[PDB]
């Protein structure tokens, strides 16, 4: 519903050769924006959509000197784990964090979040008040103590009531044109007679942007949606996202079933059937 | 823009 | 080490000698290590590889894509590899899936 600005962080080591691959991913809403890979020789901040070129060069130099001592901050944090954990140099490991600000009807910070796993799981989350740290085991009770006294938490939130929000609105200004339409979807019912007498009905939505979307399936005699064959959410390639889900219905009684469509995108719900 | 990560886990 | 889930698809609606775009949406692996490839007849095409991102649950998902006409007879495949199969996991383009 509000906009948000979020940036997505990620380090692997590297076995007994001390360097460190660090990626990072900018996003505006479902929309990429900037880019960022230390694999590269000369690594920089790079765009990823027409809009964002509107700034110019100072503010590539600037992110990329700060995504540059964020990498190292990374690269060492990655030593550090390794080290509370009492894994060996032997293997490669990987650190993520994620962190990012929602927009909210003053022109102010709606709520804001930051959140670090360790090999995939879980290890540290700034709370909702922007205050106070959960740390996920043993491990991040130690890092949980260290960023209290420093006062970490109100770096982050100085940034996220601050920096995060002035910037996703003037994103969202520069690409008012992509990033402030909502997109709802194509839709369509196809229909595969397949096994002996079963038939496929498969509801399909492309096209559609943000990303969250509702398909259910219905049958006129039941209250509850029907078990289906659900797809993932996946990217169409060129901004926009598709989804289908489908069930197996006995030969000729398809105009039982309907499909339905939620999107924010759409001005009310949609209904769908194999006409 | 992003944030400064500086503190050490 | 979570397994990658695998789709292949086309942009839009497949129609035989009309242009359009194959997609490998590859998702919920960890770690990122991963080799994914488009295969027109088991031979890789060349296609663009998005930048490595996550969902929630910090699993990554990666989208290989490029250009592609089809036809009655061109097969489509995306191969996958990741330490979590030990054998290449290839998943075949259908157009109604």
């Amino acid at each position: 519903g509000p906009h948000s600005l979020s940036y997505f962080y990620t380090a692997v080591s590297r076995p007994d050769r001390g360097d460190s691959r660090f990626i990072a991913v900018g996003y505006v809403d479902d929309t990429q924006f900037v880019r960022f890979d230390n694999y590269a020789p000369n690594p920089r901040m790079e765009p990823r959509v027409p809009w964002i070129q509107q700034e110019g060069q100072d503010y590539w130099d600037e992110e990329t000197r700060k995504v540059k001592d964020n990498a190292q901050t990374y690269g060492v944090g990655l030593n550090t784990l390794r080290g509370y954990y009492n894994q060996s140099e032997a293997g490669s490991h990987t650190l993520q964090s994620m962190y990012g600000c929602y927009l909210g009807p003053d022109g102010l910070l709606l709520h804001g979040y930051r959140q670090d796993a360790y090999d995939g799981a879980d290890y540290i989350a700034l709370n909702e008040d922007l205050r106070s740290w959960t740390a996920a085991d043993m491990a991040a009770q130690i890092t949980k103590r260290k960023w209290e006294a420093a006062n970490v938490a109100e770096r982050r939130r100085s940034y996220l009531q601050g920096l995060c929000v002035e910037s996703l609105r003037r994103y969202l200004e520069m690409g008012k044109d992509t990033l402030q339409r909502a997109e709802p979807p194509k839709t369509h019912v196809t229909r595969h007679p397949s096994s002996d007498l079963g038939v496929t009905l498969r509801c399909w939505a492309l096209g559609f942007y943000p990303k969250e979307i509702s398909l259910t399936w219905q049958r006129e005699g039941q209250d509850q949606s029907q078990d289906m064959e659900l797809v993932e959410t996946r990217p169409s390639g060129d901004g926009t996202f598709q989804k289908w889900a489908a069930l197996v219905v006995p030969p000729g009684e398809e105009q039982s079933y309907t499909c339905h469509v939620q999107h924010e995108g759409l001005q009310e719900p949609l209904t769908l059937r194999w006409d | 823009n992003s944030d400064t990560v500086g503190w050490s886990w | 080490a979570r397994p990658p889930k695998v789709q292949v698809y086309s942009r839009h609606p497949a129609e035989n000698g009309k242009p359009n775009y194959l997609n490998c949406y590859v998702s919920g692996f960890h770690p990122p290590q991963i080799e994914i490839d488009l295969l027109k007849n088991g031979e890789k095409m060349n296609a663009e590889q998005s930048d490595l991102s996550f969902s929630k649950d910090w699993s990554f998902y990666l989208l290989v894509h490029t250009e592609f006409t089809p036809n009655a007879v061109d097969q489509y495949s995306c191969r996958v590899k990741h330490v979590t199969l030990d054998k290449p996991k290839i998943v075949k383009w259908d157009r109604d899936h």
